[PDB]
């Protein structure tokens, strides 16, 4: 477990997870609040 | 042909003279360093300009500097 | 149309040459001692600042200009 | 005891996640830790170079076997996904009912951000991206009929993927074979040539004879897919098969007896293409695989194993020596049984060469139902396999050079063929250089001559079919030979192997599937250009292999390695003198070569083959036959091909083909981006980085992993990578978009 | 005393006959196969061996290989067209990597690389900063 | 209006674009039928299109002759939603990221292995440091006036 | 003062570690031209972490 | 016109960066602190210290020419 957590703490892995999360939240925002070119 | 100069920062590691592909460098007696030896360039007429020597120097800045210059058959490595 | 493109291209070559000879000057004719704390020497003292900031400007302009174009394309 | 035995070590490597948390464990140097950004890049570049990670062939060998299982697992997952996507996200059922109208589609995009436009109205009450891999045609030939079957094959794929992954772990961590096991070429060839290929073909023939053939006959006749009996029904009720093929009634009795003629119903040598589907008759394909199976199984009994009879490859190789070749093929056996790189070289070159052959043979002799009329799929497959082939061929050369620098031993190679080759390398390279110049000057000169003449208003002085003409007489002759073969040199055949050589126009759905392809002056000119491109590629690559260890310029290149940046600024300059660099340059020429080939295919077909034919004999080709008088000049290619056939991509915005337009542009960008890595040097970049780092330091922060510029070699690699991606990507979109429209 | 070799197209050319030529000599205790810089494999003789090359680097490269065979008695010479010969390596009998009393320093500057003169100072002189 | 532009609510070109766009989708839907999954999708798409145009119409966006919205960024607060307000968002988020990053680097710099903690991040510490960036504006100013942000010529420089 | 384990700032303009801090390892007392041996925590463009400097090129930092 | 003008700005700035850097880093750098002793144009300084290709000032002119053409284009 400890060792696996270290692998999951490696730079490449963390970047992918973080970017996936970031991408996801951006996509989700556009799904519910779509087509915005300004704050209204 | 090319010009090779050695500076006082040499430490007599002998690495440069062991890397020259054409025996241009030698290790001569000296007292400025603990090793008691310094490098010399007695036969620069055979330098091809490889700069392998510089790549081997351990000093902060190369104690052995090769300045490329006039070119001859020997310096241009022409077997023909 | 020809005249405009002609002079603009010549202008570019002339501009690049100026900077080129400016560099030749530093390597060949610059006397560090004569120009002590001169306006010219101080330029070479904050060289990193100039280069770094010019880099940032280029990056800012590059990212956003290209980004906006691609947004419009998509 | 037995010459061939199984030796395996139990529990060789413990399974744990410790090493996973220690990046760079494989290397002694990298293991120490990161001090500069170079460490990161080196980690990824030395990951699969087992030879440098260990000094024992056994260990290297063990890793390779397991790694291969991993690739197989990935491949299985890939195939599984395709079948699943064809079961849940496709219009196969509708297409199956009306193959001519409905368009194949197996990918659907989520309705996010207007990307839905990409979901086209393919047909069959379905909206999705039109795929071009040819899955639907293959499935029809197999006799899938339902989408339930596709689901099950998908499940099988997932299961198989898992089994392979387990095998990899098992044969590396629990039961690792020893070197003696690996070094059994005769046994391996016997097994692979009789079991993998022979039994494989026989098994496939069984499926084709008992399941595919019957179902496809019913489909072609007109029976609705739902009305066709399930596959198992055919296997059980012999009477049903007898109705379709009236020989199954006799059973296997004819086979055990010598009367193989009775099976002429399903085993045939018809030749040509099925008029209804526009594909090769499955009966012929069944006989094909059956015949090949017998051949392979027999061939698998040629090498000695443990029963005395057979051949020993070493003896065969050593016996073949002559007056002009010294010791002959002595020493080769040891090389190929003690060097993985050497084996990869030969194997990789042959694999790539096969792909190129597949591309040619698969368009002239369409193998699947309803494939020829689908111009998009045809173009996609030809180009795809042409590329895969080029890369593999260049790769073979690369690994060949790695052998010379890492595994070649002068002692084991005295006066053998290899030694003698390296002893007259100057002659070989000198002559090839001339051949390349000759071909290049004459071949390309023809085009330049024509351009000048047409521009100067002197069309009568051009090398054209209407002026000075350069006809491909030899090829024209072979075509006639092949056309008249059926009934003469091939008495039992009924039609030409391909209608390309000659024959009638096969049309399916009002569209031309195949037609005689004629060869004239333009064809002569282009074919010779292909020769030039290939020859130059060989020059660069061969020079790299022959001069890998030494040269007059750098006598000790071997010690420097296979991938060194240079030897220095001396000797007038020694930049890019490694064998790696020769491969680097070779890839650029391979790109050029393949690009021209695929363009030839695209224009020739759209001009002299593809098109529509009326109920009466009126053939209208897509481009109108412009190839003859326009492909003889460079301006013609730029105007009548690139400029005209690119009207689709550039005008794709607002349509389901918009993606191709965006990718076309994106690829151009990446191609240009690469030119900055290919023209610049590490020095400028390193100095720039210094100034940037100054800023970070001025604010009291800077990375301990000191930022450094990419190595000389990496710079070149990054440049080549982006260059290739951009160029190939651009054509990819261009072709696909154009094809969708023409189809 | 030539080693056993079957010939190659990578040997010497006219320069060796009209400008200058090189030759290496060594002694072996066994007949073994070595790789020659020109390209190919050859078998050395049990005793004295002589080989001709076109470049000094080619000769010194072979010497490196010889050291692997534990041969350290190699000698390199340059033969001019008229027949004059110059002994080149080991020049003083002692390999250059080993300090030998009696060798004088050459091309040595007694200061750090950063103490060289400024280019402008030596303008219109003909000398370079590193030679100044 | 500013620059001779017209409000999109009062631009005929804008409306023409809307009608045309919807028509295209509707024409496509005609081929499919009733509750066919394809038709329902196209129908939903037209709703989104109508909504988008409506939103822009109710906005203060100014359209040009082409009937396309043009943004204003001269500093006027009348059109702050177009650039100023969104701009603050970027600055806040970007500063947050930069500040937290610098903090972590400086924090792990004094560790047993300062380079291992850059390739294998200490997630627990990182998360703590990341949360403390919401007040980056205040912290930064405080660090500047404390002479702890900008260094003082004790950094490596080029030979000249 | 330059002495074993002392920390100093390099004053050689040609050094990769100019205006940086290093720890004096040992100072030779035999009259060699560059007696002090300073060690740094950062590798140079060549990958070295040590160099020998003269006492004048080093200023004690504390 | 707004966008194209900002693109032209990018060109001028990037071309200038290359040229200005070349001028300032012509008498020396961290990679080659003794550049002034080699001149305005030299091939390189060897495959060592990481690789020193295109490190001379002349190379800045070489690299800037491409950008100049792009911007003028
Ligand atoms: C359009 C660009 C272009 C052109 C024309 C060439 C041309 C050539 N390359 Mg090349 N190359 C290029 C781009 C190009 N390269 C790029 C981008 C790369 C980077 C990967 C390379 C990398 C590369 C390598 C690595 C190699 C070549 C080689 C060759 C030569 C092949 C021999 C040959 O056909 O001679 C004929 C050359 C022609 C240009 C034919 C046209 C000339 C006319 C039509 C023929 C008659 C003219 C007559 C001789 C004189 C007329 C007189 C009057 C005009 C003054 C040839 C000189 C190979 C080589 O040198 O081996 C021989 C080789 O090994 N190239
Ligand atoms: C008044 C203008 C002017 C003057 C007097 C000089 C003078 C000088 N420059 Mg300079 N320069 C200028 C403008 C000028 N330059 C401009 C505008 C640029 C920007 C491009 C440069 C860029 C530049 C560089 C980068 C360098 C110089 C150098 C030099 C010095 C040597 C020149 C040399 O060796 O050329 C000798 C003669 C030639 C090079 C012949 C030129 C042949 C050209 C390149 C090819 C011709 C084009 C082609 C053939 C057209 C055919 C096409 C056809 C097929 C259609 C000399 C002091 C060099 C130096 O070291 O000085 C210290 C140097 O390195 N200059
Ligand atoms: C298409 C070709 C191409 C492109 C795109 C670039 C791009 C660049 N070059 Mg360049 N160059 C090229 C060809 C090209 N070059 C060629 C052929 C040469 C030979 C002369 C050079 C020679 C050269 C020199 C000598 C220098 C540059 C520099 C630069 C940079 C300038 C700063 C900039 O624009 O930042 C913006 C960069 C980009 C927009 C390009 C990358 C874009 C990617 C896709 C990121 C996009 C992000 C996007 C906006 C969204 C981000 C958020 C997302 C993560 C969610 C930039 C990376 C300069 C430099 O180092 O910069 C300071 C510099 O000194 N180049
Ligand atoms: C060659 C393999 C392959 C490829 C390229 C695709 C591609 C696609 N599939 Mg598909 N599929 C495949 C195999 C494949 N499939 C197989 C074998 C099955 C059977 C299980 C399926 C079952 C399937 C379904 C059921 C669906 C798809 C869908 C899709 C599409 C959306 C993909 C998606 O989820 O995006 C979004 C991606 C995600 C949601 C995944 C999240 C991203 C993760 C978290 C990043 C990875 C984390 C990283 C690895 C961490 C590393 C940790 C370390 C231990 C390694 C996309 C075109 C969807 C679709 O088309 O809908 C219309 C859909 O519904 N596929
Ligand atoms: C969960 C099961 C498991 C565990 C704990 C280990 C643990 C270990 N294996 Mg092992 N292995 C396994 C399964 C496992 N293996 C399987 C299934 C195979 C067959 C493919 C192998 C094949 C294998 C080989 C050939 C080697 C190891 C080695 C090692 C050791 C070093 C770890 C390492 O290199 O990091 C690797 C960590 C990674 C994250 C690499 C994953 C790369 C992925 C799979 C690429 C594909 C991703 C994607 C699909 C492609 C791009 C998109 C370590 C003891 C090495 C060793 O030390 O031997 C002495 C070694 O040489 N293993
Ligand atoms: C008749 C026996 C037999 C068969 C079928 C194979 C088949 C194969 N060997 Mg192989 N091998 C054999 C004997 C055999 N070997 C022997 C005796 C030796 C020792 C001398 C080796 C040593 C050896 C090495 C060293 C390597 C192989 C590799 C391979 C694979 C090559 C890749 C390929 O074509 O993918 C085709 C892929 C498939 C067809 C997928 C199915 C694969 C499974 C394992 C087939 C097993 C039979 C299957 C269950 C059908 C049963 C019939 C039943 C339904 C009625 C292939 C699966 C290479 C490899 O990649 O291995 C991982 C490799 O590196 N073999
Ligand atoms: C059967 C196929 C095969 C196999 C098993 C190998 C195996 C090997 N090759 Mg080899 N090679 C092959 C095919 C193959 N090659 C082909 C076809 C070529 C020609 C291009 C080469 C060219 C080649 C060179 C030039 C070199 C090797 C080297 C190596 C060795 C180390 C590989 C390495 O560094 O891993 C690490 C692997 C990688 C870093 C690859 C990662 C993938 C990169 C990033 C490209 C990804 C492109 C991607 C598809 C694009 C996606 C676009 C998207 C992002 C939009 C290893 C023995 C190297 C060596 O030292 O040998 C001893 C070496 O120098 N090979
Ligand atoms: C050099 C270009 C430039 C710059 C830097 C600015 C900067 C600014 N303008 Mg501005 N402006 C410019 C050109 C420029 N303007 C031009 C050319 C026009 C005429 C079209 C305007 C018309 C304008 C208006 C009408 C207003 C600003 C306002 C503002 C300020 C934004 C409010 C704030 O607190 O921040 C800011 C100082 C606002 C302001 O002063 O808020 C108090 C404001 O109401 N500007
Ligand atoms: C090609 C004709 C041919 O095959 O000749 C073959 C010729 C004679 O081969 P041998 O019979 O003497 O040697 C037999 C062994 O190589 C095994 O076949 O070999 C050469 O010398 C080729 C010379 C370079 C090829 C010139 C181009
Ligand atoms: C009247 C008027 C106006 C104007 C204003 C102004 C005042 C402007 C300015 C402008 C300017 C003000 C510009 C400038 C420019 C500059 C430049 C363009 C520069 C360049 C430089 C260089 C190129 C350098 C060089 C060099 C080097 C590199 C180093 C040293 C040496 C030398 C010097 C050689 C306005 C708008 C219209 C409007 C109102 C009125
Ligand atoms: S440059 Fe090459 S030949 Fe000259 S001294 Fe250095 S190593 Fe010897
Ligand atoms: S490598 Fe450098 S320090 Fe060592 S002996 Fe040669 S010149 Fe002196
Ligand atoms: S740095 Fe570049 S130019 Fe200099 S020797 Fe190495 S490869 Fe040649």
């Amino acid at each position: 477990m400890n060792d696996f957590q270290k692998y999951l703490s490696t730079a490449p892995v963390l970047l992918t997870l973080w970017m996936t999360f970031t991408a996801g939240f951006i996509i989700e925002v556009n799904r519910f609040f779509p087509d915005m070119l300004g704050l209204y | 042909s090319h010009t090779v100069k050695i500076y006082d920062t040499c430490i007599g590691c002998t690495q440069c003279v062991r890397a020259c592909p054409t025996d241009v460098l030698e290790m001569v007696p000296w007292d400025g360093c603990k090793s008691g030896q310094i490098a010399s360039s007695p036969r620069v007429e055979d330098c091809v300009g490889c700069k392998r020597c510089e790549t081997a120097c351990p000093t902060d800045f190369l104690s052995v500097r090769v300045y490329l210059g006039a070119e001859t058959t020997r310096s241009l490595g022409l077997a023909y | 149309a020809a005249l405009y493109t002609h002079h603009q291209y010549i202008a570019g070559f002339l501009m690049v040459g100026a900077f080129a000879h400016g560099a030749i000057f530093f390597v060949r004719d610059y006397d560090p001692e004569l120009n002590k704390n001169n306006v010219l020497a101080r330029m070479l003292e904050h060289k990193e600042a100039i280069i770094s900031h010019l880099s940032w400007a280029s990056l800012f302009l590059g990212f956003h200009t290209l980004g906006l174009y691609i947004h419009n394309d998509t | 005891s037995k010459n061939v035995q199984v030796f395996v070590e139990k529990d060789a490597v413990e399974t744990s996640f410790a090493k996973w948390a220690q990046p760079g464990h494989f290397s002694r140097t990298l293991a120490k830790g990161p001090k500069t950004t170079t460490w990161i890049w080196n980690l990824h570049a030395d990951a699969h170079d087992f030879d440098s990670q260990t000094s024992s062939l056994e260990e290297v060998s063990r890793k390779i076997f397991s790694a291969h299982f991993g690739q197989l697992a990935i491949i299985f997952l890939w195939i599984s996904g395709m079948h699943f996507h064809g079961a849940y996200f496709s219009n196969y059922s509708a297409w199956l009912t009306d193959p001519i109208s409905i368009k194949q589609s197996s990918q659907v995009v989520w309705p996010i951000v207007g990307q839905e436009i990409l979901n086209a109205d393919v047909g069959g009450n379905f909206q999705g991206i039109q795929t071009t891999s040819g899955w639907f045609q293959m499935w029809r030939a197999e006799g899938i009929t339902s989408e339930v079957e596709l689901y099950w094959t998908a499940i099988g794929g997932l299961a198989m993927s898992a089994i392979m992954l387990f095998a990899g772990w098992f044969h590396y961590h629990k039961a690792a074979p020893k070197l003696e096991w690996f070094q059994n070429a005769e046994s391996m060839m016997n097994h692979h040539l009789a079991g993998l290929l022979g039994l494989g073909c026989l098994s496939w023939s069984g499926h084709q004879i008992h399941i595919a053939l019957p179902i496809n006959k019913l489909l072609d006749a007109g029976v609705s897919p739902q009305e066709i009996p399930l596959p198992h029904e055919f296997l059980i009720n012999r009477d049903l098969m007898a109705q379709l093929y009236p020989s199954f009634s006799k059973g296997l009795a004819p086979f055990f007896g010598g009367n193989w003629g009775e099976y002429s119903d399903f085993l045939t040598f018809k030749g040509g293409l099925n008029p209804v589907t526009g594909g090769l008759w499955l009966s012929d394909i069944a006989h094909h695989h059956l015949a090949l199976s017998v051949l392979f199984i027999i061939a698998g009994h040629m090498y000695r194993t443990n029963w005395g009879i057979g051949h020993n490859m070493k003896e065969i190789l050593e016996a073949h020596k002559g007056p002009f070749t010294g010791e002959g093929h002595k020493g080769l056996y040891e090389i190929l049984t003690t060097s993985w790189h050497a084996q990869l070289a030969i194997n990789l070159a042959m694999m790539g060469s096969l792909s190129i052959i597949v591309a040619h043979h698969m368009y002239a002799m369409p193998p699947y139902p309803y494939l020829a009329t689908d111009y998009a799929t045809q173009l996609s497959l030809f180009t795809h396999h042409m590329w895969i082939g080029g890369f593999c061929v260049v790769g073979g050369a690369a690994h060949g050079a790695i052998f010379m620098v890492r595994d070649y031993t002068p002692a084991n190679n005295y006066n053998n063929l290899l030694d003698r080759v390296l002893r007259h390398r100057d002659a070989i390279i000198s002559h090839l250089n001339w051949v390349c110049i000759f071909l290049g000057c004459h071949a390309f000169g023809f085009y330049i001559h024509n351009d000048t003449m047409r521009a100067l208003g002197r069309p009568q002085d051009m090398f054209s079919d209407k002026a000075i003409q350069l006809q491909p007489i030899f090829a024209q002759w072979i075509q006639n030979i092949h056309l008249l073969a059926p009934g003469t040199t091939a008495p039992n055949a009924l039609a030409t192997t391909s209608y390309a050589f000659g024959g009638d126009v096969i049309e399916v759905g009002g569209k031309i599937a195949m037609m005689p392809i004629k060869l004239g002056t333009a064809d002569f000119m282009v074919h010779h250009i292909h020769a030039f491109t290939i020859h130059v590629t060989v020059l660069i690559l061969l020079k790299g292999v022959l001069y890998a260890r030494s040269s007059k310029l750098i006598p000790d290149k071997a010690n420097l390695g296979f991938r060194f940046p240079c030897d220095g600024p001396g000797r007038g300059g020694t930049c890019q003198s490694s064998s790696w660099d020769h491969v680097f340059l070779g890839l650029f020429w391979m790109y050029n070569s393949i690009s021209v080939v695929i363009f030839h295919f695209s224009w020739k077909m759209q001009s002299d083959v593809w098109g529509t034919i009326t109920p009466d004999g009126a053939i209208s080709h897509i481009t109108g036959g412009n190839f003859a008088q326009s492909s003889i000049t460079i301006n013609g290619w730029l105007r009548d091909f690139l400029w005209s056939q690119a009207s689709q991509v550039i005008q794709s915005y607002g349509s389901a083909s918009s993606a191709y337009g965006l990718i076309f542009l994106g690829a151009h960008f990446i191609w240009a981006f690469s030119l900055m890595f290919l023209f610049s040097g590490r020095g400028y970049w390193q100095e720039l980085i210094e100034s940037i780092v100054w800023a970070h330091n001025k604010l009291n922060f800077a990375p301990t992993i000191q930022p450094r510029a990419l190595s000389i070699t990496q710079g070149r690699a990054v440049g080549l990578a982006h260059y290739l991606l951009g160029g190939i990507g651009t054509t990819w979109a261009f072709f696909l978009a154009r094809a969708i429209s023409i189809t | 005393p030539f080693p056993t070799f079957g010939g190659s197209t990578g040997g010497w050319l006219r320069a060796a006959e009209v400008e200058e030529k090189y030759a290496i000599t060594w002694t072996s205790t066994k007949e073994q196969i070595f790789e020659m810089p020109t390209g190919g494999a050859a078998i050395m003789r049990n005793g004295e061996n002589l080989l001709y090359l076109a470049r000094k680097e080619q000769c010194l490269a072979l010497s490196t290989q010889l050291r692997t065979f534990k041969i350290n008695d190699y000698k390199i010479y340059r033969i001019f067209p008229s027949g004059e010969v110059q002994y080149l390596h080991p020049k003083d009998g002692v390999f250059p990597e080993k300090v030998n009393p009696g060798r004088t320093s050459v091309n040595s500057r007694g200061f750090s690389i950063g103490k060289n003169p400024n280019p402008a100072s030596i303008k219109f002189s003909g000398i370079t900063t590193y030679e100044s | 209006e500013i620059g001779g532009l017209t409000k999109c609510s009062e631009s005929a070109a804008f409306t023409k674009r809307l009608n045309a766009s919807v028509k295209k989708l509707e024409q496509r839907a005609s081929q499919y039928e009733a509750d066919s999954p394809p038709a329902l999708a196209l129908k939903q798409q037209v709703e989104r299109t109508q909504a988008r145009f409506d939103k822009y119409s109710r906005s203060e966006l100014l359209c040009g002759a082409d009937g396309l919205p043009h943004l204003v960024a001269d500093g006027r607060w009348s059109h702050a939603a177009e650039f100023i307000l969104p701009g603050f968002g970027f600055i806040y988020i970007s500063g947050w990221i930069g500040w937290v990053g610098r903090k972590y680097l400086r924090a792990v710099s004094t560790s047993a292995n300062p380079s291992e903690s850059e390739i294998i991040i200490n997630v627990p510490l990182a998360l703590k440091i990341m949360t403390t960036g919401y007040i980056w504006p205040i912290s930064a100013w405080q660090e500047l006036i404390s002479n702890d942000l900008v260094a003082v010529s004790e950094e490596i420089t080029v030979s000249p | 003062m330059i002495d074993r384990n002392s920390k100093v700032r390099i004053l050689r303009k040609e050094s990769y570690w100019f205006n940086q801090i290093g720890t004096v390892a040992t100072v030779d007392q035999s009259g060699i031209r560059y007696p002090a041996v300073v060690r740094f925590e950062s590798v140079n463009y060549a990958g070295t972490n040590t160099n020998n400097f003269a006492l004048d090129e080093l200023v004690e930092v504390k | 016109d707004f966008l194209v003008h900002h693109a032209i700005a990018l060109g001028l700035h990037v071309t200038a960066l290359i040229l200005v850097k070349g001028a300032l880093d012509a008498r020396g750098s961290k990679l080659m602190p003794d550049k002034k002793d080699f001149g305005y144009s030299f091939p390189c300084d060897g495959p060592g210290r990481g690789g020193t290709c295109d490190i001379s000032a002349w190379d800045a002119f070489y690299l800037a020419m491409f950008w100049m053409l792009n911007t003028i284009g």
